[PDB]
RNA sequence: CGAUGUUGGAUCAGGACACCCAAAUGGUGCAACCGCUAUUAAAGGUUCGUUUGUUCAACGAUUAAAGUCCUACGUGAUCUGAG
RNA sequence: ACCAUAGUAGGCCUAAAAGCAGCCAUCAAUUGAGAAAGCGUUAAAGCUCAACAAAUUCACCAACAUAAUCCCAAAAACUAAU
């Protein structure tokens, strides 16, 4: 029978050296998610394409933010092969009322509120 | 002059299609990104 | 013959299309003198019936 | 001019009696009356039940799994005990008599009607399961000379080996597993789900570690 | 280099040994601390059948090749070398190795094929007349397996079996 | 000395060898006598002498054979091995005989 | 110098 | 000969050989020790 | 062989080059080359080859 | 279809096949 | 060693399955020479498993 | 199953080699003769009769030999219909 | 490669058992050589292998036949490939 895969916790646990190879923060974990679907949701089990759909991932190569919670990471690790993560970086730091229109998602993964400006 | 019996992909005999060495490539490219995947959803 | 196939084809000219009569005449000299790599000379057949 | 090189002694190693092979029976004494499914499980994977030796210093490791019936009892018996000194070699069984019964229904018969009748028994052998385990007060080399014909005609592949050789393909088996230079391993990707592989792989495949497939081990997978 | 004279004087015979100047190692290697010849040069997975130059100094003067023990090369390298000379030979290059026979030069044959990287020899192999489609092909044996650790400026692995 | 035996040695008249035991390039002919003056080789012809002559400063280590046509064999073994002597005898032996 | 067929890249070298 | 899989050592005279691209086995004083792979 | 007519031959325009490059045997190193590259032993002065 | 077990090295399934080739072993060089 | 099978046919009213079936066994033992034929049933395993009856209790 | 006509012969044979004969060769408990066994080779050849519907089998005469098997157990829009 | 000589037909055993059906013991001359590792003999004899000396590349293991209308893309070991 074919049923659904309990991932270990002990995957779960970085090594000193992923920090520095992945560019992350050894203290400070990052804020929010990117989200983007690859594969399909075809050829995979009902459960799998229940949690694409209720991700709003439906549709390909369109990027999606969620949070970092337990709550939404619970929902990834099920269909952590079927979609890309990137963290979320501010650079010039969380857009204001002004600047809503202006911004752009780049595709390193950072958000720029001014773009093109004049 | 020498067949496959039956259908050729399915049964107990099947064809010998070997891995390539794209498929490998594919297969690394994939873990990577996996790899990436469960380290943003551990902390 | 790879780069003789391409000649004959027009495969080198940008103004090449299947449909043109485009094609160039290849003369190939010295052909009794090939020299096939490893034991082709020996494992290699050709068959007609 | 060469080198006198110290010779080994053997003087603490006692010879039981009877040091010749127990006979077995084709049928054990009770027979089982009640046919039983035919579990497959008791070949594949690896073996738990004697995979160490007890007394003697040389056995047969069983490589991969298979079915030992009566025939291939006597080809054991036979072939040591014409072969060995009795003086200085004593043999001891390390698998039971045959008990698992097989069925066999009649020769061309429609399918349908039920479990024919039980024909032979068997004695189910998985994979690193000592079959037959010889000591004495000799050197492995030439207990090695008669052991690999009796191994060569056992259905599963497998080899003689004593108490250092398998002791240095088992600490091989780990040196080759802690030095892999391949970042991707069976274990890390089959029990960590990556790219969805349990689908394709079965539940046995956890523990398995890819090293078995159905009744076959390969040693050389890591 | 010593050699052997043999002369018939009036029903008496003399054997003799003379000993000819022989060539030296050139004085400054790249590698002093190097233990076998080849890998003392920097020449290690670095040469291939046509490298005449390297080839013609570990053969006899006619075709034979010298022992192991003789030249000081690794079991490593010198089957590696054997390998080349053979291939060598055959296609054509070396052709003052030779023996020589004033008998047999006269009557010639069917004019030589050229070829190279014969992994096998020329009248020990037999035609593939049934190949066999794409899932079991037979596929004509190219150049040694014991040359596929040569450095590759392309990148891409050599094709021995093609 | 095997090789010798199976020849047949009886064809042979006399041999002596003369070599300096204190010199460098002798070995070969140590080597050469010894075969040669082996047991088998011996119990071939119960009248050839072997004549084992010894100096100091001859340097010329040389063997002479004479066979039973009547040709003579004489090598300086200096440079060449024991083997040499030893297939270059023997192959004199078949011809004349 | 040794002057092998692989010593030097068959690529013609490049002076920018 | 005998054309056989595994080629074994009758008799310590048993020289083997490798001629067109098989190894034979042959001996001198006893030929019915000739053998062939296959 | 090159044995081409008058009549092939007017028609030319340019030669294509060779795909493999013809290694040379020994005889046709040129004594200048002999020198240049190192010799890789020394071989013992008793040994006959 | 066939048994879990069988006498004739059972065929694996082409994805499979893919994971036993890019799992394998490469001794330190 | 000591038994040569010949798988002939037989003759009877099978219509379709006589024309295209070998229902007889001729046993012959080869160190004696007897001949035993049974061509009785319709499948060749019954006609078989007679026939090394018959040869046995001839013999 | 709004039809793929079914045993044996007659005619014509196409092919495989795991060869019966013809050619070359190794081994032998091969002296020769007659044999046994193994390797290589498929261009050609592989009989006529009594009984049975018979394929098969038995028997008579002979031949260098009377091979094994596939081909919708070849071949009924070519024939035969004994079964 | 080279090389083989002592007690000694060791006791027992058998028609005969001389290292070499079996039983039993397994000491001992010589710098060196097993009451014997193999072959051989009716039994002996004889050949070979361990031990002398000589001398010193390396040497565990890895061999497996064929089908029937006509084989089956053609071909290619290096000009720079995440
Ligand atoms: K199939
Ligand atoms: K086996
Ligand atoms: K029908
Ligand atoms: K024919
Ligand atoms: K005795
Ligand atoms: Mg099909
Ligand atoms: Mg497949
Ligand atoms: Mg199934
Ligand atoms: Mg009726
Ligand atoms: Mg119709
Ligand atoms: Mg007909
Ligand atoms: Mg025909
Ligand atoms: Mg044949
Ligand atoms: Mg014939
Ligand atoms: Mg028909
Ligand atoms: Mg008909
Ligand atoms: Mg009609
Ligand atoms: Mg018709
Ligand atoms: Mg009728
Ligand atoms: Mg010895
Ligand atoms: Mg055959
Ligand atoms: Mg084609
Ligand atoms: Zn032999």
């Amino acid at each position: 029978k074919f049923t659904r895969s309990r991932i270990p916790d002990k995957v779960f646990q970085p090594s000193p050296e992923d920090h520095e190879k992945y560019g992350g923060d050894p203290q400070y974990p990052h804020k929010l998610h990117i989200v983007t679907r690859i594969k399909s949701t075809k050829r995979r089990p009902y459960w799998e394409k229940d949690i694409i759909k209720m991700l709003g991932l439906e549709k390909a190569h369109t990027p999606q933010v969620h949070k970092n919670i337990p709550s939404v990471n619970a929902k990834l690790k099920v269909v952590k092969h079927l979609i890309r993560i990137k963290p979320l970086k501010l650079p010039q730091g969380l857009p204001t009322e002004e600047d809503m229109a202006n911004t752009c998602l780049k595709s390193n993964g950072e958000l720029v509120v001014r773009w093109l400006l004049n | 002059r020498n067949r496959i019996p039956g259908r050729q992909w399915i049964g107990k005999h099947r064809r010998p299609r070997p891995v390539s060495a794209q498929a490998k490539q594919n297969m690394i490219r994939r873990l990577e990104t996996e790899a990436e995947n469960q380290y943003w959803l551990s902390r | 013959a790879a780069m003789a196939s391409v000649k004959l084809q027009g495969l080198h000219k940008p103004v090449y299309h299947q449909l043109s009569d485009c094609g160039d005449h290849v003369v190939i000299m010295n052909t009794r003198h090939i020299a096939f790599s490893g034991n082709k000379w020996e494992q290699k057949v050709y068959s007609s019936h | 001019f060469k080198t006198l090189l110290p010779v080994p002694t053997f003087e603490d190693v006692a010879i039981p009696e009877k040091p010749k092979l127990r006979f077995v029976e084709r049928v054990p004494l009770v027979p089982k009356v009640r046919r039983e499914r035919k579990n497959l499980s008791d070949i594949r994977g690896p073996s738990t039940e004697a995979t160490e030796f007890t007394e003697g210093r040389f056995a047969i490791l069983a490589l991969g799994g298979g079915y030992l019936h009566w025939g291939h009892f006597e080809m054991m018996r036979l072939t040591i005990n014409r072969s060995m000194d009795p003086k200085n070699m004593f043999a001891l069984w390390r698998v039971p008599a045959p008990f698992k019964p097989i069925t066999r229904k009649g020769m061309g018969q429609r399918m349908g009607g039920g479990k024919g009748a039980i024909d032979h028994y068997v004695t189910p052998v998985k994979a690193g399961r000592l079959i037959v385990e010889m000591g004495g007060r000799c050197e492995f080399k030439e207990v090695q000379g008669f052991l690999d014909l009796v191994a060569h005609k056992l259905p599963f592949p497998a080899k003689a080996v004593s108490r250092e050789t398998l002791e240095k393909m088992r600490k091989d088996q780990e040196e080759r597993e802690r030095n892999n230079q391949n970042p991707w391993t069976f274990e890390r990707i089959a029990t960590a789900n990556m790219l969805g592989i349990r689908k394709v792989l079965s539940p046995y495949d956890l523990t398995h570690k890819g090293r078995y497939w159905g009744k076959f081990y390969t040693p050389e997978r890591v | 280099f010593r050699e052997v004279v043999e002369i018939l004087d009036g029903k008496t015979t003399i054997i003799e040994g003379r000993i000819t100047e022989t060539p030296q190692e050139s004085p400054n290697p790249p590698n002093p601390t190097g233990q076998c010849p080849i890998c003392r040069w920097n020449l290690k997975h670095k040469y291939n059948y046509e490298d005449v130059l390297l080839l013609s100094q570990f053969i006899r003067p006619h075709g034979g090749m010298l022992p192991r023990r003789i030249t000081g090369l690794c079991q490593e390298e010198h089957l590696k070398i054997e390998e080349c000379v053979k291939m060598a030979h055959r296609a054509g290059l070396l052709p003052n190795h030779r023996p020589k026979l004033p008998e047999g030069f006269v009557p010639k044959s069917k004019p030589r094929l050229n070829r190279y990287l014969t992994r096998w020899s020329p009248r020990s192999v037999k035609p593939i007349y049934n190949k066999g489609h794409r899932w079991n092909k037979v596929r004509m044996p190219v150049g040694s397996p014991l040359l596929k650790d040569n450095v590759s400026y392309s990148g891409r692995p050599l094709l021995l079996y093609h | 000395a095997a090789a010798l035996a199976r020849l047949g040695l009886r064809a042979v008249k006399q041999v002596r060898v003369q070599f300096c035991p204190f010199e460098k390039n002798v070995e070969s002919t140590r080597t050469f006598l010894q075969a040669v003056s082996s047991e088998k080789v011996r119990c071939t012809n119960l009248n050839c002498s072997v004549i084992a002559d010894v100096r100091h400063d001859g340097s010329e280590p040389c063997v002479d054979v004479l066979f039973g046509d009547g040709h003579r064999l004489i090598m300086r073994g200096a440079h060449l091995t024991a083997q040499e002597m030893l297939t270059a005898f023997a192959s004199h032996i078949q011809a004349r005989g | 110098v040794p002057k092998t067929s692989l010593g030097s890249p068959p690529w013609p070298d490049i002076v920018l | 000969f005998k054309t056989k899989g595994v080629l074994k050592k009758r008799c310590r005279d048993c020289y083997l050989v490798k001629r067109r691209g098989r190894w034979f086995i042959y001996c001198k004083t006893n030929p019915k020790h000739k053998q062939r792979q296959m | 062989d090159e044995d081409i007519p008058e009549d092939i031959l007017k028609n030319l325009v340019e030669e294509l080059p060779q795909p493999r490059k013809v290694p040379r045997r020994l005889d046709e190193y040129t004594q200048e080359e002999i020198e240049a590259f190192p010799r890789v032993w020394s071989p013992p002065e008793d040994y006959r080859l | 279809g066939s048994k879990a077990v069988t006498r004739h090295r059972r065929v694996m399934h082409f994805e499979r096949q893919k994971l036993m080739a890019v799992t394998e072993y490469i001794p330190p060089k | 060693k000591d038994l040569r099978i010949d798988t002939f046919r037989a003759k009877g009213a099978g219509g379709q399955h006589v024309n295209k079936t070998d229902s007889a066994v001729r046993l012959v033992h080869i160190p004696t020479g007897l001949v035993v034929e049974c061509q009785q049933e319709r499948s060749q395993i019954k006609n078989k498993e007679i026939a090394f009856r018959v040869l046995r209790a001839r013999l």
